[PDB]
């Protein structure tokens, strides 16, 4: 819609006041800032960097709408059946008295 | 200019004295600018070294801005000539029209031979060292001013369409010197008439604000390669 | 000489590479039926025979693309995931 | 399997060639809101706003001659398939988007997350982002998909319309002369209302969802679309 | 030597053909997958390693500067330490086509010589095979032509159970 | 002048084709096989024995 | 059904035939004749084009196991959901 | 035991069911005229613009019925 | 004055049109146009039979075997198939020759 | 076990579900109708440009309801 | 296996549902009458006018009724 | 006694079904363009303005017919 302009590094809160999923992740806990996902999405929005929770969403969304779909869907991996059949790692050897052409020298 | 025959034997039987010519001058613009790169990052502004970014305010893409990324070395003169900032411009054109070429054959191997039989066909993106005698260069000058031709009347018309369209002057001064700014070369513009258009159109669009389809345009006018 | 059964109820409790063998076979036999049947008669077995070993082609073509997966670390571990004993359960209720 | 067809436009193609070997003026246009994006005089877009109006004009041109002369009996709407509008719409929408995403301005999405600071951002904010994501290739799909059903019904009804007109008239027509002529004939005026509306009705219905069809485009367009103010 | 012109008739007669394709040879074929990842890997790094020694001073002051998205206090040491090492020396920070060939060529040059000689191996490994497609990898590089339905002309191994159509 | 050319000699090229197109040219597939073809193979090999 | 019958084209005159194996094959015999020439580094550009992705895809088709049954892409009868043969 | 079964009447009772949106579609096309007369008696002076955007609507929505009748001749035709 | 769609030839201006003006779009129906021919461009017989054909399979004549015979005879003679090889029977020649006097 | 089975009387119940189609249609007329009376009400004068947008949108309102009436009677002659 | 039923109870369910219509009539009508007596209130001049047209959508309305009421005894006695 | 029956014609009810669905939103969005006439004859200078956010009504309406349509599809073609 409007102009964005970044925050100036004066009018972006400190770190401490940000909150987590139960509380503010202080002194004892900042090691944890790093595993609470919506800790780290408040900060963003503090900070101004919202395209840090909006780009990875739609690109994702992109790239299943154009090329993981359809790979799925033509070559992906369906659920496996009750009774499986398994190799019996017996094929392919050569047969017995069979004299194979020499490699390249 | 379109391609002949008679250009492609010029440029055929002047390809390595060319090639040897392009190489010492090669050798001398190296040390023009070894010289002048070292005066810049010495005596240069803390911006112009550190490369100070500059972001659009729409899209926040960064490009060069004139008043910090450019700088005018007014004690140039003790370390470097005149002649020798000529000399380094003409080089910096043939060696992009050359690097082009260069790049085009390594990207395709040996089928870019006839691509290159078409390019040394033609004057437009030759270097100034094929020519050995005056009539060659007078040749090389009028084809590229014939591209000069084909290309600036398109910039000039983009430019003045789009602030036409989208934005007026202010004030009669500055409505005079737009007009005025865009005449036919068969009239002489008067610069100080002319000058004010310089600040209105920075009010509109700066250099850190050019359009990709814009600069194309300018770099076909400017004989720089595009492709 | 006996063709092989691969109709839709038979071939459903059947492992890939068996019904695969078993058309390949089938297709096989059909193919020297026909060719003895040409030479009995006398005529050439190109004019005659042509059908069945495309059929023969299309069958082999079939069977030597699937290759049955091979049972190590990490395809044991993603059908025990899905074969879990609630689903297998469920499984042996369902009469479908 | 390739198979070789042609089109139904040849004799259009032949009209064309004849009419247009001269120069003429164009002054009503289906989707004229493509060359009037900005409305506020001193705004300018740096971005390449008016590149959509080449393709807006040709694709009216082709729908047009497609659409509005299939109301002529046995002529053939050859691209009337779903997949294929899929992939129309795919080329335009998804080039558009990939325009906007190349241009590598993360910022550009920040309108993505929905709502101020005050709302949750986990449980609020970010659901409505997801949905705002998908609601994207939504539209995509809704036009492709709204652009295929409306034709396939028009046609579809019109067909079954003729059908029943073509029964009366030829089957009943002989009551005429007969003393229950008076519902023959009302049958008959209320047959030629019902021909005439539905045509007027396809008529404007086929224009309409073309100016939707290329407003659906332009909006995605204005939706990532940032204007500077002259000073 | 062209390696590439040579497998790929190769490698499309194993995917007719993959019903014979021995343990080894899927092995072969999931070293060469994560040589391949390994070589990405190699080449993304080396790119970025690059991308930032030839990054601008003001762009590297700002990437890695103030504010702390995390401020624990480990990465501002981190950020730190990164920018002192980067601006201390001297460093040729090019922009345009200059930046673009410096960043590119040493990665494109890396990935494609580590493809190609990782295809070499694999022919080398291929070569070396006692299985079927050995000695079709063999056959193809002495008589220059892939020879198909080799797997049921030689009789190659089959399952107890389908042993049948060689019986003749 | 090279427009209007053109255009005329496009015009005779689909005049042609349209004739062609809706009043000689049969359709493919014909249930009797009294018009059109039934379509055929392409690309077959030939001389590679090897192939089989 | 009639009605829905009118939505074809109208206007087909030939169809065509052949084997992805056939074209495929042919289409690489036309690749490699065209980047065999000493002239064409395998480091070029060009050639990696040409061979990577292709290569790249054969090895992920040959690395594939797959605990279900892919059916023959171009088998005689497709239509039939209880007979993936 | 396996006992497969194909009505075939079946088609028609998914037929009067799609044919039920329309209900929704052709009230919602007269809520719009509706306002549209209560619109133009409070200003006039816009009728043609009304008119317009009302026109608008009532496709947008009629689009939706389209969608319900194409299922209903999928249906019935198949 | 020089304009690319008045100075240009057709194929130049197509060229310029599809490099400078609308890439992306060519780019994307390239992309597409790929995709289509690798995942949509087969079709069995019995969906031939299906809806194949304008009126309906002629199963009277079968013309789908007679393609498929020409197709085949064509192969075996020009690439000298021998189609008695008992990997195609399954069986010797020996017994393919009692198979024979038998029935 | 395959089995094929053809109900006659389905016809019946799809035709009534499209019957209550025209329910929406028929409120939908009386809508309109009764928000042109407070528009004429309300703005006296326009009692013949009221009249024309209301008979617009009975014209459209009676299309829907005969789409789905075209359904009724096939289905009951199906 | 071919099978064939006729089920001769079935002509009483959709006979049943295209009386259901009659409700999205019925109502019409009261919002034509609803709003013609705040017309009324509001313009009582136009006691006439207004009447006339309320009776033109009761009529259109009912119209409708008795497009539905046709299938209803059609399917009642077939 | 276990009995397993696969009807084949239910998947034409269940499209019915969400068909049906299409019936509040196409009377959802009659809703909302009668509130933007009505609304514009009030304040006639933001005109422009309601009609963006009455198009966006539209959008996040029509998407949810989607679904209900995607439904039928994956039943109707299966
Ligand atoms: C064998 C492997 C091949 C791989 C595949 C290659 C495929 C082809 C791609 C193109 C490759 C390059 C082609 C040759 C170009 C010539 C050299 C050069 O850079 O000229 C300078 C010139 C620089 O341009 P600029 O705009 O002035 O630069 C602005 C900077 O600010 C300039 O900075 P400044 O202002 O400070 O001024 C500095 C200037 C000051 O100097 C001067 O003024 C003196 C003159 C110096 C330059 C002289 C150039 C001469 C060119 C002609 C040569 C003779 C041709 C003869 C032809 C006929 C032969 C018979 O000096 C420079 O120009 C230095 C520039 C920086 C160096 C760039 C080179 C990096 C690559 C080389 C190292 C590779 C190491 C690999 C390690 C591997 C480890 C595993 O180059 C160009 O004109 C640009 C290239 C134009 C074509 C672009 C085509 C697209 C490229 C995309 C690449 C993407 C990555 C690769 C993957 C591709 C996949 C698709
Ligand atoms: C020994 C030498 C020294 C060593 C080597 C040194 C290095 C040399 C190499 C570097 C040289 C660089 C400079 C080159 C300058 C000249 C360039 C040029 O061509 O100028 C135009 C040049 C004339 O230039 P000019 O007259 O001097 O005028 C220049 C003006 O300034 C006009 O200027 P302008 O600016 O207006 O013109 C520019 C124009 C240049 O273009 C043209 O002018 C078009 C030229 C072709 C026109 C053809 C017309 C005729 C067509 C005939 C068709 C067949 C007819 C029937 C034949 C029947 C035969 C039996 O447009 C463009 O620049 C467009 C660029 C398009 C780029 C395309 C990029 C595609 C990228 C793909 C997307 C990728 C996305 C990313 C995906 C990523 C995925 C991961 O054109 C010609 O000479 C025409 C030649 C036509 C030849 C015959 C027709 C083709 C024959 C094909 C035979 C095939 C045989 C094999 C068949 C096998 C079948 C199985
Ligand atoms: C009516 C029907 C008629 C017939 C129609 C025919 C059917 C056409 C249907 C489709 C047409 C549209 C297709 C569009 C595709 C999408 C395009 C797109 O997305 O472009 C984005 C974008 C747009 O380009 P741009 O730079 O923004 O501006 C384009 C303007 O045209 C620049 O204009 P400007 O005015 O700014 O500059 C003018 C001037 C400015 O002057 C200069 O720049 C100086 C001279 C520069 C020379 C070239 C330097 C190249 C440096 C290296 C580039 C990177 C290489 C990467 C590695 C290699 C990859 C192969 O430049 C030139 O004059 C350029 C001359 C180029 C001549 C060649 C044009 C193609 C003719 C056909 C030849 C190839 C036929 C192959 C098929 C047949 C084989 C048997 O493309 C690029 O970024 C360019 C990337 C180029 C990469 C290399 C080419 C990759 C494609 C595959 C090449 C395969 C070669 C095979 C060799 C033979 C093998 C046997
Ligand atoms: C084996 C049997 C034979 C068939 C072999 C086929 C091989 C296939 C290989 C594998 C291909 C796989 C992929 C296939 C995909 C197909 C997809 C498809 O069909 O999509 C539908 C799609 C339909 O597009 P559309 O919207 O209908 O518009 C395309 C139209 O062409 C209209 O578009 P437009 O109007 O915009 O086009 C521009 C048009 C602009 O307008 C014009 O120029 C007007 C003329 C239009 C002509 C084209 C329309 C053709 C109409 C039907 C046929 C006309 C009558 C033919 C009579 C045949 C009698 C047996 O200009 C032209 O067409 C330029 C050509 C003009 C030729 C003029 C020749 C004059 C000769 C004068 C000689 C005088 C001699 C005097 C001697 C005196 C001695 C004393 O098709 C295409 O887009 C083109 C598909 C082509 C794919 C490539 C196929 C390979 C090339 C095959 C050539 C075979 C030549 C040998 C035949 C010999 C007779 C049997
Ligand atoms: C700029 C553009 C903007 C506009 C965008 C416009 C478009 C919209 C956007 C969305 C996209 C739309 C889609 C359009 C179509 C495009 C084509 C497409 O979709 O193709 C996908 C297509 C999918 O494959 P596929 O054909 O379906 O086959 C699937 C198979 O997996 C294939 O098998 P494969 O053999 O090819 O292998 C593929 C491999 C690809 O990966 C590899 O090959 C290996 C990795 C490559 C890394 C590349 C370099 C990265 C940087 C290196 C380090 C730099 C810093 C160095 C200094 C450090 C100092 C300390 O991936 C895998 O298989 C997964 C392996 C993952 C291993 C994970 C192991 C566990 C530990 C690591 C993860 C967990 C860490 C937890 C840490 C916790 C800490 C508390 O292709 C691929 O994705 C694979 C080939 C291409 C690989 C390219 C790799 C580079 C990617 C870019 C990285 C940099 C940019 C991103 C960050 C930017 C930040 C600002
Ligand atoms: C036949 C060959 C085939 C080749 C294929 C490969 C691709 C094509 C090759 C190259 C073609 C030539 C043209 C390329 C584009 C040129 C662009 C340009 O003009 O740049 C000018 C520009 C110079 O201007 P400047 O003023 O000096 O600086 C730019 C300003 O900063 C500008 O300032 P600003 O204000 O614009 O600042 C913003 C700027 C800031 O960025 C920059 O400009 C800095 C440089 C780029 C940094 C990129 C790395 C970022 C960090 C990555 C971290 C990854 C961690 C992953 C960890 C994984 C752990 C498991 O842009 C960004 O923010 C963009 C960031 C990138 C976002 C990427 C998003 C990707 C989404 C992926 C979606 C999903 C994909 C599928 C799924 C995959 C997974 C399954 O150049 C550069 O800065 C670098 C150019 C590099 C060119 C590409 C080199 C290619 C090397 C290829 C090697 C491999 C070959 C493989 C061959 C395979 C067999 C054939
Ligand atoms: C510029 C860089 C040059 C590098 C040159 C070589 C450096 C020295 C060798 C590096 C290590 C190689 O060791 C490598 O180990 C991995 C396992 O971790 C092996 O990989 C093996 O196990 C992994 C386990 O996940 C499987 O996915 C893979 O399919 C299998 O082949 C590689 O087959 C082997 O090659």
């Amino acid at each position: 819609g409007e102009l964005f302009v970044r925050p100036k590094l004066e009018e972006i809160p400190p770190a401490d006041q940000c909150r987590g999923f139960f509380g503010p992740l202080n002194d004892s806990l900042k090691f944890l800032r790093l595993l609470d996902i919506k800790w780290m999405m408040n900060r963003a929005v503090a900070m101004r960097r919202e395209y840090l929770i909006a780009t990875p969403t739609l690109f994702t969304f992109i790239w299943m709408f154009t090329w993981k779909g359809a790979v799925i869907y033509f070559w992906g991996d369906r659920a496996p059946p009750r009774r499986m059949d398994w190799n019996t790692e017996e094929t392919g050897r050569l047969p017995l008295g069979f004299k194979p052409t020499p490699a390249p020298l | 200019m379109q391609g002949s025959w008679s250009v492609l034997k010029k440029n055929c039987s002047n390809f390595f004295p060319g090639l040897l010519a392009f190489a010492q001058q090669t050798q001398e613009a190296y040390g023009i600018w070894l010289r002048i790169y070292n005066r810049q990052q010495k005596y240069g502004p803390t911006d112009f070294v550190e490369q100070s970014e500059t972001f659009s305010p729409d899209y926040h893409k960064r490009f060069h801005s004139q008043d910090k990324n450019m700088w005018v070395d007014k004690e140039l003169c003790t370390e470097v000539s005149q002649k020798e900032v000529a000399r380094l411009m003409t080089y910096k054109l043939d060696m992009w029209r050359m690097a082009h070429c260069a790049g085009a054959l390594l990207a395709t191997g040996g089928y870019a031979i006839p691509f290159g039989l078409f390019w040394l066909a033609n004057d437009t993106w030759v270097p100034s060292s094929f020519n050995l005698t005056g009539e060659e260069l007078r040749a090389w000058r009028e084809a590229q001013d014939l591209y000069r031709y084909r290309s600036a009347p398109s910039y000039l018309t983009d430019t003045k369409w789009h602030f036409d369209f989208h934005a007026y002057p202010w004030n009669e001064t500055q409505e005079r010197a737009w007009d005025d700014l865009f005449e036919k070369n068969d009239v002489r513009r008067d610069p100080k008439v002319v000058r004010p258009a310089a600040e209105m159109y920075d009010g509109f669009i700066k250099f850190e604000l050019i359009r990709r389809k814009s600069l194309r345009h300018l770099c076909r006018s400017m004989n720089i390669p595009t492709f | 000489f006996h063709f092989h059964d691969v109709s839709n109820d038979a071939i459903k409790g059947m492992p890939p590479s068996e019904a695969l063998h078993k058309h390949l076979e089938n297709a096989q036999l059909a193919h020297r039926i026909c060719l003895a049947k040409a030479l009995k008669a006398g005529e050439p077995p190109v004019e005659k025979c042509a059908l069945t070993w495309g059929e023969v082609l299309i069958r082999y073509q079939a069977w030597s693309e699937y290759r049955p997966p091979f049972q190590d670390s990490v395809a044991q571990a993603k059908y025990k995931k899905y074969w879990s004993k609630k689903r297998q359960e469920e499984d042996d209720k369902n009469p479908f | 399997m390739f198979l070789f067809f042609f089109c139904d436009l040849f004799w259009l193609r032949l009209l064309l060639c004849m009419y247009y070997c001269v120069w003429s003026r164009l002054c009503f246009i289906v989707y004229f809101n493509c060359l009037m994006l900005i409305f506020d005089f001193l705004l300018f877009c740096l971005f390449d706003l008016y590149l959509f109006v080449g393709l807006c004009l040709f694709l009216l041109l082709w729908f047009m001659l497609f659409n509005l002369y299939s109301l002529i009996l046995y002529y053939c709407i050859t691209y009337l398939n779903l997949y294929l509008l899929f992939c129309i719409v795919f080329l335009l929408y998804i080039a558009f988007l990939f325009l906007f995403c190349f241009l590598c301005d993360f910022f550009l999405f920040n309108n993505l997350l929905v709502g101020d600071s005050f709302m949750d951002v986990f449980f609020i904010r970010f659901l409505l982002c997801f949905l705002e994501c998908f609601s994207l290739l939504c539209r995509c799909l809704s036009t492709f998909l709204r652009l295929f059903c409306n034709l396939l019904s028009s046609h579809f009804l019109l067909l079954m319309f003729f059908d029943f007109f073509y029964f009366i008239f030829v089957f009943f027509f002989y009551g005429v002369f007969c003393y229950w002529f008076i519902l023959f004939i009302f049958v008959f005026c209320f047959c030629l209302l019902f021909y005439v509306f539905l045509y007027l009705l396809d008529l404007f219905a086929a224009i309409l969802q073309l100016f939707i069809f290329c407003n659906m485009i332009l909006q995605l367009i204005m939706d990532f679309l940032l204007f500077l103010l002259f000073v | 030597t062209k390696y590439e012109l040579k497998m790929q008739y190769f490698d499309e007669w194993m995917i007719r053909w993959r019903k014979f394709q021995t343990e080894s040879d899927w092995e072969i074929e999931k070293g060469r997958q994560w040589w391949r990842r390994f070589n990405m890997a190699v080449s993304g790094a080396l790119f970025c390693g690059l991308v930032l020694y030839t990054s601008g001073t003001a762009t590297l002051k700002r990437q890695y500067g103030l504010p702390h998205f995390f401020d624990i206090g480990v990465d501002g040491q981190a950020k730190e330490t990164m920018l002192k090492t980067l601006t201390s020396r001297w460093r040729y920070t090019p922009q345009g086509y200059g930046r673009v060939l410096i960043t590119g060529v040493p990665t494109y040059i890396l990935f494609v010589t580590l493809e190609h000689y990782r295809e070499r191996r694999r022919m080398q490994q291929y070569l070396q095979q006692n299985t079927v497609f050995g000695e079709q990898m063999r056959r193809l590089l002495s008589t220059g032509k892939i020879e198909e339905y080799l797997p049921v002309n030689i009789k190659a191994t089959l399952p107890a159970s389908q042993q049948a159509i060689y019986n003749y | 002048e090279i427009q209007s050319r053109k255009k005329y000699f496009q015009t005779l090229g689909y005049l042609v084709a349209f004739i062609y197109l809706y009043f000689l040219m049969p359709k493919e597939k014909s249930f009797s096989g009294l018009s059109g073809p039934d379509g055929h193979w392409i690309m077959l090999p030939k001389g590679r024995p090897e192939l089989f | 059904s009639n009605p829905a019958d009118h939505f074809r084209p109208n206007l087909k005159a030939l169809t065509l035939y052949a084997e992805r194996q056939h074209y495929v094959d042919r289409w690489l015999h036309v690749k490699e004749r065209w980047l065999a020439p000493w002239y064409l580094p395998w480091w070029s550009p060009l050639f990696q084009l040409g061979t990577w992705y292709s290569q790249r895809s054969r090895n992920l088709f040959l690395v594939e196991n797959h605990l279900s049954y892919r059916p023959y892409k171009f088998r005689r009868n497709d239509e039939d959901r209880n007979n993936p043969y | 035991s396996t006992v497969a079964i194909s009505v075939q009447g079946l088609h028609y009772v998914g037929t009067g069911l799609a044919a039920i949106a329309l209900a929704g579609v052709g009230l919602g096309i007269g809520t719009i005229f509706g306002n549209l007369l209560v619109a133009c008696a409070r200003q006039p002076n816009l009728t043609k613009m009304l008119f317009n955007y009302a026109i608008l609507g009532f496709a947008l929505t009629e689009a939706i019925g389209l969608f319900a009748l194409m299922l209903a001749f999928l249906m019935l035709f198949s | 004055v020089y304009t690319r769609w008045k100075c240009d030839r057709l194929p130049v201006f197509q060229l310029k049109l599809f490099t400078q003006e609308y890439p992306m779009h060519a780019a994307v129906g390239i992309f597409t146009i790929i995709f289509l021919w690798k995942h949509m461009s087969h079709c069995s017989e019995e969906t031939e039979r299906k809806y194949g054909w304008w009126a309906g399979y002629p199963y009277w004549r079968d013309p789908i075997a007679r393609r498929n015979e020409t197709k085949y005879k064509q192969m075996i003679i020009n690439n000298d198939v021998d189609i008695t090889h008992p990997k195609w029977t399954g069986c010797s020649v020996e017994q393919l020759e009692e198979l024979s006097r038998v029935v």
